[PDB]
């Protein structure tokens, strides 16, 4: 509400991106990438079908993929002997790739208060519970159990 | 190296007291010429040495000397706008044969544009009036802009492509000047072509109530209509209106006399989509003995932009599937990929009929 | 003077007589209107649907009358400078 | 015309779900909470009033 | 849509209340022990300071 | 009441209400089933997002329409109840009207026929639920597995899956399973259903529910302990082979 | 709200009687005071006041001292300062 286009600036700004991807003469050098949470609300004419031949969908990873993702963030992290990677993945339920890094960052902050070189297993238990509760708010959306 | 040859004239074309000229415009002509400067200052002078009395015209930029003001050389008017200098393109890559299909929508555009330019004496025998404007809208993705660049190739003259968001400027009232910038070059450069892209953001008839600011857009058309059809019926070249939203356009803009030939693109049928894959068969790699009529038949009615994506993706299966050249098996996978796989948004395919 | 006259259209004679009594008769007959004590008309609004008459009949008024014509466009009166539109 | 004022309360979204049903689920989070537990000898119910 | 639930929480802080109820849930929990578990959840998950 | 027609033809010839309703199934639980010589099996999964669900008081994913025929739905668990209740009333109505027990072919045409009404009735929306009707006709030992699509089209399938990760399971049923040579025993039909659920459930136990349908009005649902017995034997023959 | 942007969310509780007791003495430390007052008694009369309201009482404490033309601030000014600030919060 601090920027007023009067609904007329809506088309002039959006169609400018459309005319540069269609009417503009190019041999295919310019590569324009567009991504956001939901692209369905956007005008599909602005998407300019036939110029973009790649539609990539992303979903939540399974238990097999999260084991590889968890090892990436913990590669540079010092872990104790009792901490197992397969244990934390089993606890993770309905989490994306950003939720996995949040637990590794929060677990590092819990041990940062006590200033420990190797993060024990008690810090990961308290970190995984606070992320999925206070940090991540899981709504119902489409559910029907 | 080339600078040494021009240094010989440096004793004349540089040190001379003539060249330091002050550019201005003559407001009043008495046959005493009242000339207004850029500093908001005016004066009255006569002719010069080589200045002809018939060269000075009303409302034309006329350069004068800096010290003692005297008319020296005339200059073309409308020197302020720098925007329309970049609107003229040169040699578009799309040729006349790049449009796929034998569809008669091609024959209608060449007779109302290319025919009077190439053969102006053909219609002069019957004593008729060639159509001034045309109409091309269609659904998005049919290659409408390809037909705009195809006519510019055969024309071999000045072509102007105007963006729908280019006319509206950052000030109120400057958009009215933007319209006079286009039609001024029509008299300067004869036998050219002007093109408007996405005229919906330009076109008026937005009424009034509830926005309060919609009157800034409609004033561009009121200047555009006046400069097109005015009091004095001034016109030469052809005007092209193109947009993807025919519903939001001014119903007065769609009325004839500013537009005669109306051509709306449609969905190519089994015979129409057949030539789309044939013009693309000359490119890429096509296996000998493959019938493209079965590929276009399995694909339902859709826009031409999604038809070229089939041939583009068909060559991409050989990389992952370990193939030499694109075969018929990889063509069937593109039907379930380019069409059936992409059915979720990111497409028009007759999505917007009106809004 | 333009090249357009009143003979290039038909069926509009009903609206043509309205323009004759507006910008035409007060030119020659101004001496007659002063005797009746009535003021000459200052103008008339012509709208209709777009594409009928309008600028065409204005050309016939600037031709047969054989007088000076000065065109002033409404959309040309909007400028970015304050006061330039009123100037 | 009755088509304009009708907001089409029940329609399928492009994602394959319902609009007003997803919006009705948010009203539960903005309302009073309700908690219950099924024990061996009975069931304990609990809630809290808002405002 | 409806199914059976041993311990369910529907309302404000749905995922926050179900976390504390799942860890302390027991199959041998009686009625007196179930009241304490449901009461301690409302205290931590509310928006107030004290609990009346 | 509400007479406004929700179903409108798209300019391409499709229907927005019918097309968008098909995605309610693809977002639902995977329902896969196979049929043998004398037997037929219908498997289904469960959502692992929420726990502490009592199994006894939870309604089964495979609803029993009659003794010799059952129904297995997927997608939305809400609109599926309307199709199940009206199919059970017709089961007693057809038994009362024609004095004949209902068959699998008639029950499929009824469930698909009801869905075709809401698409053609102004003021209602089509079902986003896909149901799998399987059973044995009276005095017939040949299993009949009919798929019911939300669009109203019914078809017979030896092995077919619906729900999320459908394209993954369909490719699994077109290779390891043969339509011309189905298994002749019940144990082989159960092991094939478990393997089809390993690519979706992803190492789970209480989330797998398999219902075995047998002729002569015999319905036996595999418990949690009986399903895990087949999982142990498959995992030993999977990584080792 | 989702992680990856804000890694720490700190909830600020509203000031209390014990909280405003230590805040009142800091803002008043830059001006003249009187040992005959009470730190927790002045903050006890105020309820639900923000940090700007505590500074407002300290700022207005010297305003009433200018009317009496005195260089000290006694309990008479604090009683008048609180009554003026409490009326501003309840207004509009």
């Amino acid at each position: 509400d601090s920027n007023s286009g009067g609904e007329r600036e809506i088309q002039r700004t959006m169609l400018e991106l459309l005319n540069q991807l269609d009417g503009f003469d190019d041999r295919g050098d310019v590569k324009v990438i567009m991504a956001t949470n939901k692209i369905e609300t956007l005008d599909p004419a602005l998407i300019r079908p036939g110029r973009i031949d790649r539609k990539i969908l992303f979903e939540n990873p399974d238990l097999s993929t999260k084991k590889k993702i968890l090892g990436i963030h913990t590669s540079k992290m010092n872990l104790s002997e009792d901490v197992n990677l397969e244990t934390l993945v089993t606890t993770k339920d309905d989490l994306s790739g950003a939720d996995i890094q949040a637990m590794c960052t929060e677990a590092g902050l819990l041990a940062l208060r006590e200033r420990r070189m190797q993060v024990t297993a008690e810090d990961f238990k308290q970190a995984k519970e606070r992320v999925m509760k206070n940090k991540v708010e899981e709504n119902l959306e489409g559910l029907y159990l | 190296a080339p600078s040494h040859l021009w240094d010989i004239m440096g004793d004349r074309q540089r040190l001379g007291e003539e060249h330091p000229l002050q550019v201005a415009r003559c407001t009043k002509i008495i046959k005493k010429y009242v000339i207004n400067l850029k500093q908001i200052a005016k004066f009255v002078v006569g002719l010069g040495e080589r200045v002809s009395p018939t060269d000075i015209e009303e409302g034309m930029r006329v350069g004068v000397d800096r010290s003692k003001y005297n008319i020296e050389l005339p200059l073309p008017p409308r020197i302020d706008p720098s925007v329309t200098m970049m609107t003229v393109e040169e040699k578009p890559d799309v040729t006349y044969s790049d449009v796929g299909g034998c569809k008669d929508q091609i024959e209608k555009l060449r007779e109302v544009v290319e025919l009077p330019l190439l053969s102006p004496e053909r219609f002069a025998t019957l004593g008729i009036d060639p159509p001034k404007g045309i109409l091309l809208y269609g659904p998005p993705g049919t290659g409408k802009t390809l037909c705009a660049r195809a006519v510019a190739n055969r024309t071999d003259a000045t072509f102007i492509r105007v963006i729908g968001s280019e006319l509206v400027q950052k000030y109120v009232g400057e958009g009215a000047r933007m319209v006079r910038e286009l039609f001024e070059m029509a008299r300067t450069k004869k036998a050219c072509i002007i093109f408007f892209d996405e005229i919906d953001a330009v076109g008026g008839a937005r009424f009034d109530d509830g926005a309060g600011g919609d009157n800034e857009v409609q004033r561009t058309m009121l200047e555009l209509i006046t400069q097109l059809d005015g009091f004095d019926p001034r016109g030469n070249i052809k005007v092209m209106f193109a947009t993807n939203r025919p519903n939001t356009l001014d119903p007065a803009l769609l009325r004839p006399g500013r537009i005669d030939r109306k051509v709306e693109f449609s969905l190519p049928d089994l015979e129409g989509r057949a030539n789309i894959f044939r013009i693309h068969s000359k490119s890429m790699s096509v296996e000998r003995g493959i019938r493209w009529e079965l590929i276009s038949r399995l694909c339902p009615n859709s826009t031409g932009a999604e038809l070229r994506s089939v041939c583009t993706e068909a060559g991409m299966f050989a990389i992952r599937a370990r193939r030499k050249v694109a075969t018929e098996k990889d063509f069937l996978k593109a039907v379930d990929k380019v069409i059936s796989g992409y059915k979720k948004f990111s497409s028009t395919s007759r999505y917007m009929q009106y809004n | 003077k333009p090249t357009e006259t009143y003979s290039d259209v038909g069926g509009l004679d009903k609206q043509i007589e309205e323009l004759v009594e507006a910008i035409v008769l007060p030119m020659k007959r101004a001496d007659k209107f002063k005797d009746m004590g009535i003021r000459a008309p200052k103008g008339a609004l012509m709208y209709g649907p777009p594409g009928t008459g309008k600028t065409l009949l204005a050309r016939a008024c600037a031709a047969q009358t054989n007088a000076t014509f000065l065109k002033l466009a409404a959309p040309q009166l909007v400028q970015m400078y304050i006061g330039e539109g009123a100037k | 015309g009755s088509r304009r004022y009708d907001s089409r309360t029940t329609i399928f979204s492009p994602e394959g779900r319902l609009y007003q049903v997803e919006y009705a689920l948010e009203s539960i989070s903005h309302a009073g909470t309700a908690i219950g537990i099924m024990a061996s000898d009975g069931i304990v119910l609990a809630a809290e009033r808002k405002v | 849509n409806y199914t059976g639930w041993k311990a369910i929480s529907v309302g404000a802080n749905t995922s926050a209340a179900q976390t504390l109820l799942q860890m302390d849930y027991k199959d041998d929990m009686k009625v007196d022990d179930a009241i304490e578990l449901a009461l301690k959840t409302l205290s931590k998950t509310t928006d107030s300071s004290a609990l009346t | 009441g509400y007479d406004r027609a929700l179903s409108i033809f798209s300019p391409d010839g499709h229907i927005f209400q019918v097309e968008y309703a098909l995605e309610a199934v693809k977002r639902g639980t995977c329902a896969v089933g196979v049929k043998g010589k004398n037997c037929v099996v219908l498997g289904c999964e469960r959502r692992s997002t929420l726990k502490l669900q009592d199994t006894r008081i939870t309604p089964s994913k495979v609803s029993k329409i009659d003794s010799h025929v059952v129904l297995s739905f997927s997608g939305l668990n809400a609109d599926s109840r309307i199709l199940i209740e009206k199919a059970r009333v017709e089961a007693q109505s057809h038994r009362l009207t024609l004095e004949d027990p209902v068959t699998v072919e008639y029950l499929t045409r009824y469930v698909a026929g009801v869905q075709q009404r809401y698409t053609q009735s102004g003021g209602v929306r089509p079902f986003g639920v896909s149901t799998l009707i399987a059973g044995f006709d009276p005095r017939d030992d040949e299993p009949k597995l009919y798929q019911t699509e939300p669009s109203g089209i019914y078809s017979s399938w030896s092995a077919q899956t619906i729900g999320r990760n459908s394209k993954t399971v369909r490719e699994f049923l077109e290779k390891n399973y043969d339509r011309k040579e189905p298994p002749a025993t019940v144990e082989e039909c159960v092991k094939l259903t478990v393997r089809s659920l390993l690519e979706v459930v992803q190492t789970g136990a209480k989330n797998i529910e398999i219902t075995v349908v047998k002729p002569d009005s015999d319905i036996v649902a595999l418990s949690s302990e009986e399903i895990n017995q087949y999982v142990t034997q498959i995992e030993q023959e999977k990584q080792e082979q | 709200l989702r992680p990856g942007r804000i890694d720490r969310k700190i909830e600020f509780p509203p000031p209390s009687v014990a909280a405003r007791a230590e805040i009142l003495r800091i803002h008043s430390r830059k001006m003249n005071l009187t040992r005959g007052i009470n730190l927790r008694k002045v903050a006890e009369k105020m309820n639900g006041c923000s940090g700007a309201d505590v500074k407002g009482v300290c700022t207005e404490a010297g305003m009433y001292a200018l009317r009496e033309r005195r260089i000290h601030v006694t309990q008479e000014d604090f009683e008048l300062a609180v009554g003026k600030v409490m009326n501003k919060n309840q207004e509009t």
